[PDB]
RNA sequence: CGUUAGUUGCCAGCGGUUCGGCCGGGCACUCUAACGGGACUGCCCGCGAAAGCGGGAGGAAGGAGGGGACGACGUCUGGUCAGCAUGGCCCUUACGGCCUGGGCGACACACGUGCUACAAUGCCCACUACAAAGCGAUGCCACCCGGCAACGGGGAGCUAAUCGCAAAAAGGUGGGCCCAGUUCGGAUUGGGGUCUGCAACCCGACCCCAUGAAGCCGGAAUCGCUAGUAAUCGCGGAUCAGCCAUGCCGCGG
């Protein structure tokens, strides 16, 4: 029990509040509701599409939610059909009258959370783990990347005892707060059980 | 001492104001 | 916690005093921070996930 | 200390008499960090040794603590079982703790009502070769050169 | 010097003295001098007996004192006892009464420990 | 050292019906779940049922007590 | 005509108005003696006169708030010693050995998490 | 008289919301008094890491509110223009009162 | 230490004064909070092959300056399915669902952690001086009146570096106590009462009267701390209508 969040360590330097606003003692509470209501719908709705991070920002009554995908064709729809029926279903949820925007996301394989995604899918589908984890560190390594490390949790391959794994490839440095380490968690669900995927890509120095 | 509640050291370690311990 | 002991949200307490805190995101019971809404543990999962605007880590 | 020699602190001297040894003393006297009451206690006794006594305060204040400074003491060492007595030399700078703890400590063993009285009437005893803080150093004076046959364990 | 139903306080302050009768705390005391007009600080026995006496008109019959209060207390306890007060069965098993808890440190009330074994 | 300050509360459950129970005379055994509230003069000779949360206890109502609240001779506790 | 210096002991700070004077202090409007004297440390404030013999020389009025009177002590020793060095440089290296002018850093360490008061930690008993 | 109080938790959202009023006003209007900061609200909770004891190990975190002051001095109206609605930043918040 | 910045700051400087930064006024200072500078064994002596060690000057600060955040491969089948998520297994007029009442507070005992003390370096009373960090829109409540008081009425200010909690306590000066189960010690208990709350019997805190216990430095054993540290003193906060907080997390003397 040890090796506290990577994120939560770097949320003051090279690491962004995926909500930035303000508020009182009287409004930052429902606030912070409504961010997570919308966090909330839009992992329901987007795990297809692929999405990353969901940034919410308020400046005064505005909301500028802007939705990290990997494949952006998937949000939109043909000819803008699903930025339009999710779009106002956002507004029926909370009264704010919000607008909505789309981001593109390059390189999937170098997202975190994206390439925990991908391990955990394939888990849920009975793959082998080592070789789905090494293959999805290969998939960061031979991008940028000078860093990756992958962990997947207990039952491993439906085993009646739980296990750990491992391979990591180049250098993912935790202990130090400079170099913008990107972390990502995915569940997979299975029949013996539940199964956690970590994912730390490691990309730049200062 | 400090635990005498009719003391004004008693008074001032609960916190608490009376007769023993007025305001001002 | 239980499904029918978040009848706190739907109050309508008959008494003011039977009104109780009741974490939103995990509904639990004992230990929420009024200002978050979220309990002890929600607010320190939500914090690391960097979901709370302005939420630091205190060092001094 | 495993490792280092552990450097002595160097106290300020007396804002009175400018010595060290008295501001060391007032420490000794002070408890739960109440300094000013304790110079005023040492301070006072000043004028008691310096009025029912027409010498220096300064001056007797030094010749009680060199008569409680014991030249010799014992510890204990673990031999063949059950440890021994061991006497050996008193390191100086453990000669000037001893006597000053053992002079407060034998100040506040007196009758006298007030601290200041206790103080200077120890002093006057402990410079005259009597009271609780010479005995003291007398007993342990006899430790050694009691267990004395125990002189090759010095260490 | 007796104020009260038989009481001799000597020596010391008046109004210390008077802590030694038994319906007078540091509260009573310091009224009775106060009303009666007599230094506090006086010791007992440089006391006028006219300062005296007017001590004892005032302390004998303003409050119940000691031989009353003794009984009086003593039957407000038969009286909730007499009735199946709660209060008074916590009375009865030699219990505190204000709602401590009885788990641990009973001790004032309880007839400190005599131990059991385990 | 007991305080209520003023209106000393009584629970209307039974304070309607203890009233209208003098008016026709004094009657048997009562019900009573509320030891909330306190006792009053008119119930002097009546007999209520305090609860104890598991049994009903008939407690006879007199002169002396009627400064005291239901529940004080209805004990919770059982013990030796 | 004037000097001055800042100096600050333990979360207070003291400013130093040396004036050429008959030697009389004034502390925030009251006598130097009306504001301690009670305070057996309070001379110390005033040795880096005695160090240079500038008891009778200088008069002084100084403003001190924040912490406790012995930090302001302490730092009314520095705030005279600095004002001291500017009136003349050359009393640097007389004043420098004594350590009149050096800054003390010692600050009220801060309480931790796990222990009682920052160091001290709660006692066990294992059985 | 008009009061401009700049509040948020980012002391970079604020500075960058802040240089960007004066520079506006300084065209137009007299000498602003200036970027008078005041000090920090903080708000610190204290959390114990884990769930279920293993109390001692708790961790704690700040939440900072930054304030500003800007007290433009006799502005008309070319201070007014660029005042409208030109800005970028967000996590800022902004009240006037005059 | 500087730069930027001035409605906390100031007869440093004059002007005015109801002598209160109160006004006039100014940013120098204290400060507030953003960006910077600063320490590198860089300089000298000595040792050494080197890394480094010893000492010295200058310096606010030195050999990691002080304190945090940070805890590696793994270990103990460690802890928690009772925060949450969850595989499998059971329950379904019921293990579920509502309510009132009671319990989680029980007491012949034991251990743990603490609080308060056994006192004269102390206690009580009056008087008076010096902190830092936080909290507050029906909430903080100056001030006035009532009441011994808890508190009530009235009511000012404060979306708060501007108003309020507020008094810091030890300390200082003055006075009382004179070694005594007491002017130490505040347990227990009778009686009277405020406040929150639908409601204080189980089972609240607070005030006032009276009661005034054990305890006169603790057996074997055992704990913390190496410098603003231990010890001691008070202050605030979180949860919360209230409060059993002596707990916890911070703050400075
Ligand atoms: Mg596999
Ligand atoms: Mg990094
Ligand atoms: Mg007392
Ligand atoms: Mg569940
Ligand atoms: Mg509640
Ligand atoms: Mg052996
Ligand atoms: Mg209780
Ligand atoms: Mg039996
Ligand atoms: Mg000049
Ligand atoms: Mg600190
Ligand atoms: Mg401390
Ligand atoms: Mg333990
Ligand atoms: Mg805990
Ligand atoms: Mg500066
Ligand atoms: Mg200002
Ligand atoms: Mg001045
Ligand atoms: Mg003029
Ligand atoms: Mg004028
Ligand atoms: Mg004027
Ligand atoms: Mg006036
Ligand atoms: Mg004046
Ligand atoms: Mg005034
Ligand atoms: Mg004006
Ligand atoms: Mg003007
Ligand atoms: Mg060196
Ligand atoms: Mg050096
Ligand atoms: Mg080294
Ligand atoms: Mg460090
Ligand atoms: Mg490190
Ligand atoms: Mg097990
Ligand atoms: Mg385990
Ligand atoms: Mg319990
Ligand atoms: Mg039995
Ligand atoms: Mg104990
Ligand atoms: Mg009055
Ligand atoms: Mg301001
Ligand atoms: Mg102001
Ligand atoms: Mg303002
Ligand atoms: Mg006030
Ligand atoms: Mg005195
Ligand atoms: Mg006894
Ligand atoms: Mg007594
Ligand atoms: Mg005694
Ligand atoms: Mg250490
Ligand atoms: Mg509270
Ligand atoms: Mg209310
Ligand atoms: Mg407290
Ligand atoms: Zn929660």
């Amino acid at each position: 029990g040890n090796k506290i969040h990577p994120i939560g360590f770097r949320l003051g330097i090279t690491r962004d509040w995926e909500s930035r606003w303000y508020a009182g003692k009287k409004q930052y509470r429902h606030l912070l509701l409504e961010d997570q209501r919308i966090r909330g719908l839009l992992e329901k709705e987007l795990y297809s599409a692929g999405l990353a991070r969901v940034d919410i920002e308020r400046a005064a009554d505005n909301v500028a939610v802007t939705v990290h995908v990997a494949k952006p064709g998937v949000v939109i729809g043909r000819g803008g059909e699903r930025i339009r029926v999710l779009r106002e279903e956002l507004a029926k949820l909370t009264g704010k009258n919000v607008a909505l925007n789309v981001q593109e996301v390059q390189n999937p394989n170098l997202s975190a959370p994206l390439v925990a995604q991908r391990v955990a899918e394939q888990i849920e589908r009975r793959f082998a783990v080592r070789r789905a984890i090494k293959q999805a560190v290969q998939r960061v390594m031979e991008s940028g990347a000078k860093g990756a490390k992958v962990i997947v949790s207990g039952r491993i391959g439906g085993a009646e005892q739980a296990r750990t794994e491992w391979a990591a490839q180049g250098r993912v440095p935790l202990h130090t707060l400079r170099a913008n380490i990107d972390y990502g968690f995915a569940l997979a669900r299975t029949t013996y059980g539940v199964l956690g995927v970590k994912a730390y890509i490691f990309l730049g120095e200062v | 001492g400090k635990g005498d509640r009719r003391t004004r050291r008693g008074k001032i370690w609960r916190g608490t104001y009376g007769k023993y311990r007025p305001r001002k | 916690a239980r499904k029918a002991l978040i009848e706190k949200a739907k109050r309508t307490p008959k008494f003011k005093v039977r009104a109780y805190t009741r974490c939103v995101r995990c509904g639990r019971a004992r230990s929420v921070y009024r200002f978050f809404g979220l309990c002890r543990i929600c607010l320190r999962e939500l914090a690391h996930k960097g979901q709370l605007p302005g939420v630091r880590k205190a060092s001094w | 200390a495993r490792r280092r020699r552990a450097e002595v602190r160097q106290l300020q001297p007396d804002l009175v008499y400018g010595d060290v040894l008295v501001t060391a003393f007032i420490n000794k006297i002070m408890r739960d960090g109440k300094k000013n009451l304790a110079a005023r206690i040492f301070y006072d006794a000043c004028k008691i040794i310096q009025e029912k006594t027409g010498q220096e305060p300064l001056k007797v204040f030094k010749q009680a603590v060199e008569n409680v400074k014991p030249r010799m003491e014992v510890r204990s060492r673990r031999v063949g079982g059950a440890n021994y007595q061991v006497p050996m030399e008193v390191s100086p700078r453990r000669q000037q703790s001893l006597a000053l703890r053992w002079l407060v400590q034998a100040a506040n063993q007196r009758p006298e009502r007030r601290a200041a009285v206790r103080i200077a009437h120890e002093l006057m005893d402990a410079a005259e070769g009597k009271g609780g803080a010479v005995k003291k150093k007398e007993d342990v004076e006899r430790m050694a050169e009691a267990n004395r046959a125990y002189a090759h364990y010095r260490w | 010097a007796r104020i009260a139903g038989v009481e001799i306080p000597r020596n010391k302050r008046v109004d210390v003295a008077l802590t030694y009768i038994y319906g007078i705390g540091k509260a009573r005391a310091k009224e009775a001098l106060e009303k009666t007009g007599i230094n506090p600080a006086t010791r007992v026995k440089d006391l006028t007996e006219a300062e005296v006496v007017r001590l004892r008109e005032y302390v004998e019959n303003t409050w119940k004192l000691e031989g009353e209060l003794r009984a009086e207390v003593a039957a407000n306890i038969k009286r909730l006892m007499d009735i199946g007060c709660y209060r008074g069965l916590r009375h009865r098993r030699g219990l505190p009464v204000r709602g401590q808890r009885t788990r641990t440190n009973a001790r004032t009330r309880k007839g400190p420990r005599k131990t059991v074994a385990g | 050292p007991r305080s209520l300050k003023k209106g000393v509360f009584v629970d209307d459950h039974l304070l309607e019906k203890v009233l209208e129970l003098n008016a026709k005379g004094e009657k048997r055994l009562i019900k009573t779940w509320s030891r909330r509230s306190t006792i009053v003069p008119e119930m002097v000779g009546h007999t209520i049922a305090v609860y104890n949360g598991k049994q009903h206890v008939p407690v006879y109502i007199t002169e002396n007590m009627v400064g005291h609240k239901l529940g004080e001779f209805a004990p919770t506790r059982t013990y030796r | 005509e004037q000097y001055y210096g800042t100096g600050r002991r333990k979360e207070a700070v003291a400013r130093v108005f040396l004036r050429p004077g008959n030697g009389k202090v004034t502390v925030n409007g009251q006598d130097f003696n009306e504001y301690f004297q009670g305070l057996v440390r309070a001379v110390a404030a005033l040795e880096p006169l005695r160090a240079v013999d500038a008891l009778g020389h200088f008069d002084a009025y100084i403003t001190v708030r924040g912490g406790g009177k012995s930090g302001q002590i302490d730092a009314i020793k520095l705030g005279i010693a600095r004002a001291l060095v500017q009136y003349n440089p050359d009393y640097r290296a007389k004043l420098k050995p004594l350590g009149f002018l050096t800054r003390d850093a010692r600050v009220v360490e801060r309480k931790k998490y796990g222990k009682h008061k920052a160091r001290r930690a709660p006692q066990y008993s294992k059985r | 008289k008009i009061r401009i109080k700049l509040r948020g938790f980012d002391h970079k959202t604020l500075d960058a919301s802040a240089q960007k009023i004066v520079e506006a006003a300084r065209r137009s209007g007299a000498q602003v008094s200036g970027p008078i900061p005041l000090p920090t609200r903080v708000r610190r909770f204290t959390v114990i890491r884990g769930p279920f004891k293993h109390k001692d190990s708790r961790e704690h975190f700040e939440l900072r509110t930054h304030n500003r002051l800007v007290d433009i001095i006799n502005p008309n109206r070319k201070t007014i223009e660029q005042l409208m609605t030109l800005d970028l930043p967000t996590g800022v918040e902004i009240e006037i009162k005059t």
